[PDB]
């Protein structure tokens, strides 16, 4: 399974007027852990994209979406919004559907005009999964699904949203063999983004 | 080999000839208001037995963008087919939303410019008034010329009567125009241009205005808008002429 | 097979095995598994027989073409990006280059050594120390124990000595020693007294 | 697109004429910034000025391109340049230098003067910006023939001769403009020789700003009271 | 109207094709004749060595040229290709009539499509097959005529008139190759205004005779 | 060279297209089409100059589809080219979209081809004016006419040919005084023949006319024997 | 690609072909003392036993390719007359086992031939001077003579370019 | 003059001049005729004797297509052969796709579309031949005649070439006075002889009864009877 | 061919370039508005100089560079100056809708060799070897100077002599090419010292 070679997990949650996206930092060759600095979350303005799956495909899609969003911003003279970027990601995955990329993306951001949270995921069928509560991706998706489904509650404040998402990621990563070696959490607000590194098991 | 080439004076000859073809065309005009855009044109006929209702000189490109032309009708028809095609494949299938007026106008200008630089093809003998709405730029009205050059306008006219129409619009047009007043001014400017019979069947109007959810054709998706482009029917035009 | 790299305070040290084995016998015990891409960039490569040298020479030709075209030395970061693009494109081509590379360079504009590990899939990652294939299974524990970002070239060479001794002790095959090259602000040199 | 008996290419010369009929463009590079300018030509009452695009177009966060000539061809050149600027980053993970983008645009223009079945672009361009992780300004010119050159100050389009004569005797090579204010002053003065201005200042760290109409108004007031 | 092969003249003529026919009149005379048993080619080579005017296609067929020799090489190579294809696919000796029709259909293409020019060479093809001895005359226009005897090239009208007068005789020459060759060499003579052992060329094919070319001393006994 | 290929002259005119219009009249036969209450009729002059011709073959009315018929004014070679292309397009539409091509869709597609010839300098316009008639499944009786310039429009009734203006004048007068209100297609055919006679001032035999009738689920052409019955009914 | 109404389509190299070998000679005619005289390859090898004295470079490349292809395909030396067809004014000279030594200039074989601006007089001088009993020595010296008014092909040596000063001194 | 130097150009009159010049080329050809009988068609052509040296019966002019179509043409004979080769390709392709032999009207349309296509582009020349062709198919006998313009119609009798007018004068009398296949061959011979005013008369015919619907040449006794009738 | 002769005219209007090869090295010199602010390396051992349309020189130089690298990629051995000259000449031939209005001097050394090489190419695609050559505007005058100041039996012996001859011929940028991929452009002050002397 190409997606399972490198491992890693991404989770996005919605708070009250703010969004959080978090991922683990491990890059590995199956059992062997190679790097603890392979961040899987990228931003293209005020919209964040977490990509799990095959690491080469993660890098390729990061480059491709940087290209596409730079051209979009130049042509449109405006930054791409989370919904438009979700559509762009969906269409870009489709353009390679035969011989696909082995990735699961997670879009997270706040629409600048309406100013309200947005998170979306993409499944194997390629269907956009736009969720009001949380999106999980990666090897520990099951662990994350249960953890988020138990911990999440609506309208979390940013300081509570941080704690909820970080606990969900830490406890799911602890139970996934291919995930860990540190975690990073982005708290995305209307005006600012706060990036935090979490203390966690280094085995 | 290229059919459009620079003359010793630096002008492109075939572009000038296509602009002449446009200047011979029937008058069409557009007026931008605070809450809409009206684009109008009059419809001459090949015969009294011809059903003029079968030809629409004002066409929908996206549910928020519409175009009218002046010059050669078949060129406008093929160029509108291409404009719709590109607006769907090159923007909507990629981003999930219809292109804004600026980008669709840029793409139409791209199509027209290619005919001006490719070999074995002559320029399009039409000028387009493209009116549209988009969330970030608002209502906008663009004129596109045979060369592919396009500029935004508050109000403008193209075709046979463009000079008099523009002189009239300069006087009539002002800020704080409501779309109903823009329609009134458009009808007056078009009446002063038409020498033949002037009624809802010899005149064609369309507006970019409020969203029309009743024309959406379905209900139950709250986030879908409904077209902002709307052709005024023959009776809708007639009732306004009866209050001109 | 054995491709090791260590980035120290002032330089990048790359070590690669000397043996070439085709089937039943060792054809050569003095092979150099590195290409100088640039006056201050060096690429070690490992993997299946023909692909390694074919890819290395193709990359070297393209990097030299860029350098001549722009009258400018590509940074190690840009060279590693190009190599990653070439590997990631070929992995979904008719015949992939099954090649793993370490790109060690000295960035003259940032005045910093840089080491990049790229696997045949195109998985680029900038590392303090690197190793491809089973060689990392033995050397990573020693490097985690002893590596310090502030080591001098002498200390990095001693740590490579330790890693190579561990590989010789525990790994089954005879890789016939290593060739060690140092990438520095002064360019590329080879350690013979290793 | 074939040689004259005297060796000139007719279409290239006529494209140069087409450029010469185009609207003005001017640029001056100082110690720390490059300033680009143009007269609005906003004499028409019904033109929608608020959405009318500026003459200066960004190709990348650090590079801007101005032009004089046929607008439709300029847009083709601009889109090609943007695509190339992004493709360079996608291939090697560094932004283009101003030299590289200038060379690409010049090569595009050249290719249409030699390939059959196409006519030259009737556009000359001024390309200004800063190289990645660098602070010295770059300013370049391209014209339909496909050749390009570096400049300390240049003007293209109609009345380019007059304002170039003005610039030659106002710009000093030994003591170039030292601040944004002096660059803008010189650019406005040069354009006022031709008888409303749009000014774009590109500065290191991808700082590109279009000076507001009030700001150019103050510059013009200072220049005018100096004229008295 | 004569600038290209595609333009009809107002009178309905293809001037370029007629110019290609005039190209043949610049070439030296070649003569052809046959009985039922044997077919003969007699050619006046011109010099320097005398260029060979005869070309051998098969043991059962061969040809000679008048006019532009490169066009002769092209048409003859195509004829070889067709004969080899026929023997490859059917083991069938391509009939002389079918070979002539193949040449007719190939050359006509150049007289209708733009970008090419008509073949400026006229060919005489002789062969022997199940139908007997054959002689065909090929022209740049594509026309192919099966003849008892003919002559093409400069001043060939004299040889053609001689063949017309002698037709009653040489048709009766069955199984006597020497008399046919004598009649052919006599016919070519009236086109001169002389023959030497090196200048003259002769070729023959027939019932027993595989296609053979006489040059040098071989033609001495027939002069 | 603006008069030899489809490029603009200084007047903005496309002289080649305008000359292609002249070619349409060179067959010197007139035709007209009228719409009944529920059917469409086309009338065309079958001028036969040579006694050796088989009149069965001389025909400018084409059955494009089960529902659409087409009458052409212009040279028969170009007319047959256009008819073949229209038949191919109607079949391809029925294949791609699963239902019979509407008459107006076919007219638009043909006019777009015509406009392409007017845009690409390599290709000359066809010297044919195409008139499509059908009883559309939605719009009912329909007449659409396409010209060499790529222009097309629907008609209440139309005529084409050298004496187009006279026939159009007669139809205009009738439409002013009055679609054609009749109960069966025979009566509207008789009406169309009557107005053809009156506008052209020339009596017709069964040999002088070719008639096509578009009805629900069928376009068919009348044989000479049927036109004989129609002419007899007019004589009454 | 057109015919005239009359039916026709709209240095100095001297060669002498003897039965002991063919000899070719050319006037280098360098434009200046700066031009590298060695680089004037106006006589070239086509195959081991074929060479020519002169679009030139492209044709010579294709001729060499054809000759080497024939050798590869048949393990034999290409006949000069076949090469002329299968392949600037040309003098093509070579040897084969079918007709031996040859020289060609539509290609016609010649015993001796001259091309260039001097051809119109060199032709008469050749007609007056050439005879069958010429040995390679007289062929060389007569090449030089007619030039005043080198290379050779032999079965033992093949095509080779000349020594030359000596044969001039012997004139 | 000016609009006639290229094949794709309309003149101000709407006439294509290159096609008319191709018609002039047709008018120069020898007379060929076709006659439709109650159950078949008959083809005849005037073959001029250029010289006594032509073998007198082996320069065949009438061409068969498939087995039921016969073709005879006047004008640029090589162009006629080119057209007939295309017709043979079309008939073979039809028989390959559909096991029935190509109907005569279908074949006529294929040839007409091919000939008309040579009047569209400037890079190609119109055919310089008018082709009488016909045969017998599932629905009787058909006789057609192409023109360089691509135009064609069905005919009761057809003639083309230099003597086309004289031949038509007799075809009209045939149609007015009648014509079975046996009599059709003799009348075709008579028409060719009358219009000729040395030459070889070549005749061919395809009739449902007398040839079982296959195209055959007239030879031997029947040919001599036709010739003596013509002389009579 | 007319177009090739007009390309030659375009070449002859271009700024002059000059080259001289001595015993050990080849030296390329070139003739370079108030407000405005030649030799291109093809490979580490070969340099190309041109005169004519600057724009077309970029096309030729790019193709030459691509071929110089493709040769190494296909055959280990780097291109020879002869091979690169032949390739450039062929590229110029093939384009003859319009030819390249450029003539090129090509100089350098063959791989692991020490004989200096200097070659010329012209728009028709003819190429030749020279001991010293100039191309471009007023090339005839400076070539005539070279013919009498350059000596075939005693060519320049040192970098100083080659540079001196080049500078005198030009009377400025100077490029010196030496074996083992040694290519260096002389500094402005060095050229000034040569000029004053």
């Amino acid at each position: 399974d190409p997606s399972s070679i490198n491992g890693g997990i991404v989770v996005a949650m919605t708070g009250k007027d703010c969004v959080a996206i978090a991922c683990d930092l491990r890059l590995g060759s199956q059992s062997l852990g190679v790097s603890n600095k392979f961040e899987k979350i990228f931003h293209y303005g005020h919209v964040f994209l977490g990509i799990t799956g095959l690491a080469t495909d993660v890098t390729t899609l990061n480059e491709m979406f940087r290209y596409k969003t730079n051209l979009y911003k130049l042509k449109e003279e405006r930054a791409i919004e989370p919904e438009t970027f979700t559509q762009l990601v969906s269409s870009s995955l489709y353009e390679r559907r035969f011989g696909p990329y082995f990735v699961g993306p997670v879009v997270a951001g706040i629409n600048s005009k309406s100013g309200k949270p947005f998170i979306a995921g993409f499944d194997l069928i390629g269907c956009i999964d736009e969720a009001k509560d949380f999106i999980v991706s990666g090897t520990a998706s099951d662990q994350l699904f249960g953890m988020c489904e138990s911990l999440y509650e609506p309208n979390l404040e940013p300081e509570d949203l941080f704690e909820t998402i970080s606990q969900a990621l830490l406890n799911a990563a602890d139970r996934d063999a291919l995930s860990g070696w540190g975690a990073v959490v982005y708290i995305i607000k209307k005006d600012e983004v706060v990036k935090r590194y979490l203390k966690m098991r280094q085995d | 080999f290229s059919l459009t080439t620079f003359s010793p004076s630096g002008k492109l000859g075939q572009i000038d000839y296509a602009l002449t073809a446009v200047k011979q065309g029937v008058t069409s005009l557009g007026i931008k208001a605070t809450n809409g855009v009206v684009i109008a044109t009059e419809k001459k006929s090949s015969s009294p037995l011809a059903m003029s209702e079968t030809l629409s000189k004002v066409s929908l490109l996206t549910p928020d963008i519409g175009a009218v032309y002046s010059g050669m009708g078949p060129d406008y028809r093929v160029l509108v087919d291409k404009s719709r095609k590109v607006a769907h494949t090159s923007y909507k299938r990629i981003y999930g939303e219809y292109p804004p007026t600026k980008l669709l106008v840029s793409e139409v200008a791209k199509i027209m410019q290619e005919a001006t630089q490719s070999g074995g093809v002559r320029p399009f003998g039409v000028s387009l008034l493209i009116a549209g709405h988009d969330e970030f730029n608002g209502f906008s009205l663009y004129q596109v010329d045979p060369s592919g050059s396009y500029f935004p306008w508050k109000a403008t006219a193209i075709g046979k009567g463009s000079v008099a129409a523009k002189t009239f619009l300069e006087k009539r047009w002002n800020d704080e125009l409501e779309l109903e007043d823009a329609i009134h001014i458009a009808l007056l400017t078009l009446k002063e241009s038409v020498e033949g019979e002037f009624n809802g069947d010899t005149i064609e109007l369309a507006i970019i205005g409020d969203e029309n959810p009743d024309l959406l054709g379905y209900t139950g998706i709250p986030t879908d808008k409904g077209p902002r482009f709307r052709k005024l029917t023959s009776q809708e035009i007639n009732d306004r002429l009866e209050a001109l | 097979d054995i491709i090791l790299g260590i980035r120290v305070q002032d330089s990048v040290i790359l070590a690669s095995s000397k043996a070439v084995t085709r089937g039943i016998s060792v054809l050569k015990d003095s092979d150099d598994k590195t290409r100088q891409l640039s006056p201050h960039t060096l690429m070690s490569f490992a993997g299946e027989a023909g692909d390694t040298v074919q890819f290395a020479e193709y990359i070297q030709a393209n990097i030299q073409l860029y350098s001549i075209r722009e009258d400018y030395e590509l940074s190690p970061q840009a060279v590693s990006s190009f190599v990653r693009q070439e590997l990631a494109k070929s992995i979904r081509s008719r015949r992939p280059y099954q090649v793993n590379v370490l790109i060690g360079g000295y960035d003259k504009k940032k005045n910093k050594p840089e080491l990049y590990q790229i696997d045949y899939l195109g998985t680029k990652v900038e590392l303090p120390y690197g190793a491809h294939g089973y060689s990392g299974f033995y050397t990573f524990s020693l490097l985690d124990h002893h590596y310090r970002p502030d080591m001098t070239t002498e200390e990095g060479l001693d740590l490579l000595k330790l890693c190579v001794q561990e590989l010789e002790k525990r790994m089954p095959m005879d890789f016939k020693g290593v060739i060690v090259k140092i990438v520095d602000k002064d360019g590329i040199r080879q350690v013979d007294d290793f | 697109s074939i040689f004259s008996p005297d060796g000139h290419i007719f279409q290239v010369e006529y494209a140069l004429e087409a450029v010469k009929r185009g609207t003005c463009a001017v640029g001056v590079k100082g110690k720390n910034c490059v300033v680009l300018g143009c007269e609005r030509r906003s004499t028409l009452k019904l033109q929608d000025t608020r959405i009318t695009p500026s003459k200066v177009s960004k190709i990348d966060s650090h590079v801007v391109l101005s032009f004089s000539g046929l607008n439709a061809d300029s847009r083709i050149l601009i889109e090609k340049a943007r695509v190339e600027a992004q493709s360079h980053r996608l291939t090697l993970e560094d932004p283009v230098t101003v030299e590289y983008l200038t060379r690409y645009v010049a090569g595009v223009q050249q290719r249409y003067t030699q390939s059959g079945g196409v006519r030259p672009f009737g556009v000359s361009t001024l390309i200004a910006g800063f190289d990645p992780r660098d602070d010295e300004p770059k300013l370049y010119q391209t014209e339909p023939s496909g050749i390009y050159s570096s400049w300390s100050a240049q003007t293209i389009g109609r009345n380019s001769k007059t304002v170039r004569e003005f610039l030659e005797k106002n710009y000093d090579r030994k003591e170039p403009p030292a601040t944004v204010e002096e660059c803008v002053k010189l650019t406005v003065r040069s354009l006022l020789e031709v008888v409303n201005i749009e000014i774009t200042v590109v500065k290191p760290d991808s700082d590109i700003v279009a000076l507001s109409s009030e700001e150019i108004n103050q510059y013009v007031t200072q220049i005018e009271q100096e004229k008295q | 109207y004569d600038g290209d092969t595609v333009t009809f003249s107002p009178t309905g003529r293809l001037f370029q094709v007629e110019y290609a026919l005039e190209a043949i009149k610049q070439g030296s005379v070649t003569v052809g004749l046959r009985s039922n048993t044997h077919a003969v080619l007699v050619a006046l080579k011109r010099n320097s060595s005398y260029q060979k005017k005869i070309i051998k296609c098969d043991e059962h067929m061969g040809l000679s040229l008048a006019g532009l020799a490169p066009d002769a090489r092209v048409l003859s190579n195509y004829l070889r290709q067709q004969c080899n294809y026929s023997s490859l696919v059917f083991n069938r000796k391509l009939a002389v009539e079918r070979a002539g029709h193949l040449l007719c259909d190939k050359a006509q293409k150049n007289t209708q499509s733009y970008g090419g020019r008509p073949y400026g060479v006229g060919l005489l093809i002789i062969g022997y097959d199940k139908s007997g001895a054959h002689l065909l005359e090929f022209q740049p226009s594509g026309n192919v005529t099966e003849l008892y005897g003919t002559a093409i090239g400069a001043r060939s009208q004299g040889a053609k008139t001689y063949l017309e007068r002698t037709l009653d005789t040489f048709i009766k020459i069955d199984g006597n190759p020497d008399e046919l060759i004598k009649a052919g060499v006599e016919a070519i003579s009236q086109s001169l205004r002389s023959l030497t052992v090196d200048n003259l060329s002769i070729a023959i094919v027939g019932k027993d005779t595989p296609f053979t070319i006489y040059d040098g001393e071989a033609v001495a006994k027939y002069i | 060279y603006d008069r030899h290929i489809t490029i603009f002259s200084p007047e903005g005119r496309l002289y080649q297209v305008e000359y292609a219009f002249k070619a349409t009249n060179q067959t010197n036969i007139n035709s007209l089409a009228v719409r009944g209450k529920d059917c469409t009729v086309v009338i065309s002059q079958k001028k036969v100059p040579d006694k050796l011709l088989d009149p069965t073959t001389v025909s400018y009315i084409f059955c494009i589809s089960r529902t659409i018929g087409m009458v052409v004014n212009g040279p028969i070679p170009d007319a047959r080219n256009a008819a073949l292309r229209a038949k191919a397009e109607a079949a391809e539409f029925r294949y791609k979209y699963g239902y019979d091509m509407p008459c107006d869709v076919l007219a638009k597609r043909m006019a777009n081809l015509s406009q392409i010839y007017t845009q690409r300098a390599y290709m000359r316009p066809l010297g044919v004016i195409l008139t499509f008639v059908s009883v559309d499944e939605e719009l009912g009786p329909s007449i659409y006419k396409t010209d060499p310039a790529g222009y097309y429009v629907g008609y209440k009734a139309t005529a084409t040919g050298p004496k187009q203006q006279e026939i159009t004048t007669n139809l205009e007068n009738h439409f002013k005084k009055s679609h054609i209100n009749e109960e069966s297609w025979e009566k509207v055919v008789e009406f169309a023949i009557t107005h053809m006679i009156d506008a052209l001032g020339t009596e017709f035999s069964k040999n002088d006319l070719e008639v096509g009738v578009a009805t629900k689920d069928k376009f068919f052409t009348l044989s000479a024997e049927n036109i004989e019955e129609r002419l007899v009914a007019i004589a009454e | 690609s057109t015919f005239s109404p009359e039916g026709r389509l709209f240095s100095t190299a001297i060669g002498i072909a003897t039965k002991e070998g063919v000899v070719l000679g050319v006037e280098k005619r360098a434009t200046s003392p700066l031009l590298e005289s060695d680089s004037i390859e106006k006589i070239v090898e086509i195959d081991r036993h074929i060479g020519c004295a002169m679009d030139a470079r492209s044709m010579i490349e294709h001729a060499r390719t054809a000759a080497v292809t024939h050798n590869l395909y048949y393990d034999e030396d290409i006949n000069v007359e076949s090469l002329t067809q299968s392949v600037v004014a040309l003098l093509i000279a070579g040897h084969d086992a079918d007709d031996g030594y040859q020289l060609f200039h539509t290609f016609y074989r010649y015993n001796a031939k001259a091309i260039g601006s001097g051809s119109e007089g060199a032709q008469a001088e050749l007609l007056n001077e050439w005879h069958s009993s010429l040995t390679l020595k007289e062929a060389e010296l007569l090449v030089l003579k007619i030039l005043k008014q080198l290379s050779c092909i032999t079965k033992q040596d093949g095509f080779k370019i000349y020594k030359t000063a000596e044969l001039i001194k012997e004139l | 003059t000016g609009y006639d130097l290229s094949n794709s150009v309309f003149s101000p009159d709407g006439r294509n001049f290159q096609v008319e010049y191709a018609v002039k080329a047709v008018e120069n050809g020898t007379t060929s005729i076709g006659i439709k009988c109650n159950d078949g068609v008959v083809f005849a052509v005037e073959k001029l004797i250029t010289s006594k040296l032509l073998v007198p019966q082996k320069n065949v002019k009438i061409q068969v297509v498939d087995r039921h179509i016969g073709c005879v043409y006047s004008g640029l004979i090589p162009d006629g052969r080119h057209l007939v080769n295309r017709g043979r390709e079309e008939a073979a392709s039809f028989k390959k796709l559909y096991k029935t032999p190509i109907p005569i009207p279908a074949f006529a349309d294929r040839l007409g579309q091919y000939v008309q296509a040579h009047t569209l582009y400037n890079s190609v020349r119109p055919f310089g031949v008018s082709t009488i062709f016909g045969g017998v198919d599932k629905n009787g006998a058909h006789l057609y005649m192409l023109e360089p313009s691509g135009s064609y119609w069905g005919y009761k009798g057809a003639a083309t070439g230099k003597g086309r007018q004289s031949a038509k004068a007799e075809l009209e009398k045939l149609v007015d006075h009648h014509l079975s296949a046996r009599e059709a061959v003799k009348q075709a011979a008579k028409i060719i002889y009358l219009a000729h005013e040395d030459f070889e008369l070549e005749i061919s015919w395809c009739s449902l009864s007398e040839t079982n619907g296959l195209h055959k040449f007239v030879k031997g006794d029947l040919l001599q009877e036709a010739i003596d009738f013509a002389q009579k």
